[PDB]
């Protein structure tokens, strides 16, 4: 079964063994056992030929995992700006809520990427959407003295 | 009490360590090469806390210097002051940890850590009267956390009955954004918590904050924020190393600092804040406590401080001091706990810094440390929640609990931090 | 002649105890190596300065003190001073560690190291003795070693020496001059393990100290110095009934005769006049009813408190210089028509009176002016209470929380301990209370 082969070559940026799989029929929207596809993978690790060439052959850009996490909430919590912007131009969802409430604008600012933030917003990103616990992203600054997050998101 | 045996381990550790070894020197009059050059008696009273005497009159730090990766050793020599450290005092590995907080706790570290020990063994057997043992390193690495939390451990099974004090450096996504690092520092804080006790909170939020917004400084550098970290760490260190109307000692700190074991992280602050190259007592008094001179991201004025030491150096009033602090004091005095009497205690050093005539620096045990502890909780459950990097962990042989576990110890405090943010005398 | 033995515990201990036998020495005309003049009994004596003072042959005259510290610093300065001649060198002690504020480790771990080297080194004075009389011991409230190893001491003394009386000489902690913020802890740590074990103890309020050097002496900022020269002047007064001649005091047993009425109670407040600045050394020489007077100001108090607010039960004046007698006996009459001063209905309201007709000794170095006439009044009055009072609600502050109590936990000692003391201290206030 070539679907677990291309969600390790996903994960572990092997791009020729990505394309390979895919030759012989590998499902390029393969799941784990946790609901990760290639994507999510690839997207978590920074492997963004992985990330462009799977977009190119039917990945879904707003697949989620058991816990609601899309590939755009993975690229903006590790911090991988052009994958970021990749997937926004192939249409992820901004806005895409996972079971904790958080949006990619929650993770991006959480973990300090402020130009992933950016990017974010410029795209139409919900300045008001809550997590579980009632916090937007600007309360998340304004809990944390973030002052550089916080001027950011009141542009 | 009168050694104390320091070790700088990682690169943040080995690095802010040499920084601290080049101010106490200039302080105390000892140059480059060992040998003491200076004008005054009051430099050499109390040497022998920081310095072994060997034969030639020469002082030699009581310094280990402890790494994974070779490279930090040649960056320490070809230092200033850097073939001043005992050459046997160095042990280093081949292989980095690579900011895996599993390779510097179970793995690569614990290959090292017991060629450590022997060295830290001869060092101590060497001590008339050994105070403790004081520690540098970052939490957000892998060696400087996970190798020395390790060290941390043993050393406190070898000499449970001295003083273990910390100087450790707290990662922030605005100087390294490597998205691990909350993973390293919560597995760290975890340790710091049972194993320390004393650790000074430095951190790298408010030392980018305080070069970025403070003083201007458009793209801060490591030797930036190490300006501000050394002159936080020769503040605190005057009283052990210049002779005073106290005989101060690690111990003494700690039983009057910490009123309850696990709540044993300071908030450092100094003024004036100065950068690399460029004022009265009640102004030196209210920088002390104002937030943007404090070392850890956090607002006093968000919490409660139980227990306080101010640390004035230079020619000044001692009256004029004891006025001012009585001020803040009373204008204050809902941010000190009640229930705590008279816990801001004041000392003055005649002998001032490099390069300034006046200066104060603060060291508090506020509740307000919480937001720090929140800060880090936060990023690690950002990523643990999605799991993000864990066989990195696992597959150095760490359990999923046992993230979960440092996850929960940490929370705890910060639980325990606000429970006596709200406690009443009544 | 009956020997007594003075014991020095910690830093304040210590320190106090070298202004007091500097001043011991000037008063009875003896040199910084020991050697005294005006003593044709050279080789030894049974003259009244020879119970503070053994004799070699060689004319040289020893203290009968001991000083005992669990870190050097301060004592090898004693032995590096002007006075290291002085002193037996081997009844200067030290260890390397000291008891870091903490009772416990002064009392329990680090005083378990040193106390059996003290106490035969003690035994080697008394041994000296052909009367000894008992022990005359200084050290703060607030150290761990003032505090922890005092209490150990004591409780060996007592073990030891069953028949010998105790007298302590204990420095109150004030927040002008305080090192810890446990001295409230272990205030009360030493108080409740020491209360059976002495029988007589005069407390020095630091604070009082403190602000009659500011306000008598014109000191802005006292040093330790400035404090300790005071307070000597004071024990000086209290001890020369045991130096000299007289009929007061003249021994450590009259002391509990004359000051304390039951065990417990046995905490004298001290009052001195009059403290005039070196500066002023051609003042108005106050006459005996003028300075009698001034022992009745709480200015002059050596505690904090307000006799006003108390009653009496023991009043002792012990007057130094050109005092005439029927001057005091007059001067007491007036205050006899004060209803501020109100004794207790079961004591003799009288007034025990005694005069050392050689005028004060001034240190050379001292902020205190030369005076032709002195007092110290050592009264026993229920006002005192108030200074535990205040000493008890900080320890209840603190306590309530638990604050700061691991560090006694982890040193050998109960946390039921610290309950016990405070009841303890309870009892003594009723004490006071009923009495009042
Ligand atoms: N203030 C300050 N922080 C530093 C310095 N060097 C590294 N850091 C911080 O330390 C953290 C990374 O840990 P390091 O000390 O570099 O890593 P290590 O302890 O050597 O272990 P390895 O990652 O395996 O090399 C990050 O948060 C950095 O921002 C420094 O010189 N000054
Ligand atoms: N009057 C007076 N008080 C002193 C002096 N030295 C210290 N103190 C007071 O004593 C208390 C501290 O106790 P110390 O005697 O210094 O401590 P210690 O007995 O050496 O015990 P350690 O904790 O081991 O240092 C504080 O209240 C000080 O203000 C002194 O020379 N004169
Ligand atoms: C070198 C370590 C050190 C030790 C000290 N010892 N005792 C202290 C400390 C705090 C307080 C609240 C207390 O009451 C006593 C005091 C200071 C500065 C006053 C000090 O320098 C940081
Ligand atoms: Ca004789
Ligand atoms: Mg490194
Ligand atoms: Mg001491």
């Amino acid at each position: 079964d070539l679907g677990k082969k291309l969600l390790e070559a996903a994960r572990a940026g092997q791009d020729d063994e990505v394309r390979i799989l895919m030759a012989n029929g590998a499902d390029v929207n393969a799941t784990d056992a946790s609901g990760l596809t290639p994507l999510h993978l690839a997207a978590t690790y920074g492997h963004l030929e992985i990330v462009e060439v799977l977009l190119k052959h039917g990945a879904d850009v707003n697949a989620i995992d058991i816990m609601g996490s899309t590939p755009l909430h993975l690229a903006a919590l590790i911090g991988h700006l052009e994958i970021v912007e990749v997937l926004l131009k192939h249409g992820a969802d901004v806005n895409a809520v996972d079971t904790w409430g958080d949006t990619p604008l929650h993770l991006a600012a959480i973990m300090g990427h402020l130009e992933i933030v950016e990017v974010l917003l410029k795209h139409g990103a919900d300045v008001n959407a809550q997590d579980k616990f009632g916090k937007t992203a600007f309360d998340i600054s304004i809990d944390n003295g973030n002052e550089d997050l916080a001027e950011i998101l009141q542009k | 009490m009168r050694e104390i045996v320091h070790i700088q381990a990682g690169q943040c550790g080995n690095q802010i360590g040499a920084k601290f070894w080049e101010v106490i020197s200039d302080e105390h009059g000892i140059d480059p090469t060992g040998s003491y050059h200076g004008d005054s008696d009051l430099q050499l009273e109390r040497i022998n806390v920081y310095y072994n005497e060997a034969t030639g009159n020469k002082y030699v730090p009581r310094a280990i210097l402890v790494d994974l990766e070779p490279g930090t050793m040649d960056s320490v020599r070809s230092g200033p002051f850097g073939q001043i450290f005992r050459p046997d005092n160095f042990v280093f590995g081949q292989s980095g940890a690579g900011n895996n907080w599993a390779k510097g706790h179970y793995t690569e570290g614990a290959e090292l850590v017991d060629s450590v020990l022997d060295v830290v063994r001869k060092e101590s057997e060497s001590c008339d009267c050994l105070q403790g043992f004081q520690l540098t390193h970052s939490l957000g690495g892998g060696t400087g956390s996970g190798m020395g939390t390790l060290l941390i451990s043993k050393i406190r099974e070898e000499y449970p009955d001295r003083i273990m004090n910390t100087f450790s450096v707290m990662p922030s996504p605005k100087v390294s954004d490597t998205v691990v690092e909350p993973y390293n520092a919560t597995l760290s804080v975890h340790q710091l918590v049972e194993n320390t006790d004393e650790t000074y909170c430095i951190d790298n939020e408010a030392l980018y904050d305080i070069c970025f917004r403070t003083l201007k400084l458009t793209t801060p550098t490591y030797g930036d924020l190490n300006h501000l970290v050394s002159a936080t760490m020769s503040g605190v260190t005057t009283c052990l190393r210049f002779p005073g109307q106290l005989n101060a000692d690690l111990r003494k700190l700690a039983v009057n600092m910490v009123p309850f074991p696990r709540l044993h992280f300071f908030m450092p602050g100094f003024a004036p804040l100065t950068s690399r190259g460029s004022l009265t007592v009640p102004e030196l008094t209210q920088q002390m406590f104002d937030s943007k001179n404090m070392m850890a991201a956090c607002d006093p004025r968000h919490g409660r401080y139980l227990t306080v030491a101010a640390i004035f150096r230079g020619r000044m009033s001692m009256k004029e001091v004891d006025e001012q602090m009585l001020n803040v004091q009373n204008k204050n005095s809902s941010y000190f706990v009640e229930w705590i009497p008279n816990n801001v205690k004041t000392a003055v050093c005649d002998i001032p810094p490099r390069g300034l005539k006046m200066s104060a620096t603060f060291i508090g045990n506020s509740t307000a440390i919480q937001e720090l502890f929140k800060r880090i909780s936060e990023q690690f459950t950002a990523m643990f929640r999605r799991k993000a990097f864990l066989h990195w962990y696992t597959g150095e042989g760490m359990d999923e609990m046992e993230f979960t576990e440092a996850e929960s110890n940490m929370n705890d405090l910060v639980s325990e931090y606000q429970q006596y943010q709200d406690a009443t005398a009544d | 002649m009956r020997e007594c033995i003075s014991i020095h515990v910690g830093q304040a201990g210590v320190q106090i105890g070298n202004a007091c036998w500097e001043l011991y020495c000037l008063e009875h005309g003896i040199q910084p190596d020991g050697q005294m003049p005006s003593d044709k009994t050279i080789g030894g004596g049974d003259d009244s300065f020879n119970t503070f003072f053994s004799e070699t042959g060689a004319g040289k005259h020893v203290p009968r003190a001991v000083f005992v510290d669990l870190e050097p610093t301060v004592i090898d300065e004693v032995r590096t001073g002007t006075y290291r001649q002085l002193f037996h060198p081997e009844q200067l002690i030290t260890g390397k560690e000291d008891a870091a504020n903490n009772y416990a480790r002064g009392h329990y771990t680090i005083g378990k190291e040193i106390i059996d080297l003290v106490l035969d080194r003690i035994r080697k004075l008394a041994d000296q003795c052909t009367g000894l009389q008992g022990f005359l011991v200084f050290h703060s409230f607030g150290g761990g070693t003032g505090s922890g190893f005092t209490s150990l001491l004591m409780e060996r003394l007592s073990v030891d020496y069953g028949k010998k009386s105790k007298l302590e000489f204990s420095i109150y902690p004030a927040p002008q001059v305080s090192t810890a913020v446990v001295e409230p802890y272990n205030s009360i740590l030493t108080t409740h393990t020491t209360l059976e074990h002495s029988d007589c103890a005069f407390m020095v309020d630091n604070e009082a100290i403190y602000d009659i050097c500011r306000r008598n002496l014109d000191i802005e900022r006292p040093t330790y110095t400035n404090l300790n020269r005071l307070i000597s002047q004071i024990v000086s007064s209290i001890t020369a009934s045991l130096r000299f001649d007289g009929a007061l005091n003249v021994d450590l047993t009259e002391f509990q005769t004359n000051l304390v009425p039951y065990p417990r109670i046995h905490f004298p407040l001290a009052t001195y006049a009059p403290v005039i600045s070196a500066e002023k050394a051609y003042h108005e020489q106050l006459s005996v009813a003028e300075i009698t007077n001034a022992c009745f100001e709480p200015a002059n108090q050596m505690v904090k408190c307000d006799p006003r607010h108390g009653k009496y039960m023991a009043c002792c004046l012990l007057y130094r210089g050109d005092v005439v007698p029927k001057d005091v006996n007059a001067a007491i009459a007036t205050i006899k028509t004060k209803r501020s001063i109100q004794f207790v209905d079961w004591c003799p309201t009288g007034f025990k009176v005694g005069i050392n007709y050689q005028p004060p000794t001034v240190v050379p170095g001292g902020d205190l002016a030369k005076v032709q006439r002195a007092v110290c009044m050592l009264s026993n009055t229920t006002a005192i209470a108030e200074a535990w009072a205040r000493l008890d609600h900080k320890f209840d502050l603190m306590y309530a929380k638990r604050a700061f109590v691991h560090w006694y936990v982890g040193e050998g000692m109960e946390e039921g301990e610290f309950s016990e003391a405070r009841e303890d201290m309870a009892a003594l206030e009723k004490d006071y209370e009923e009495v009042g």
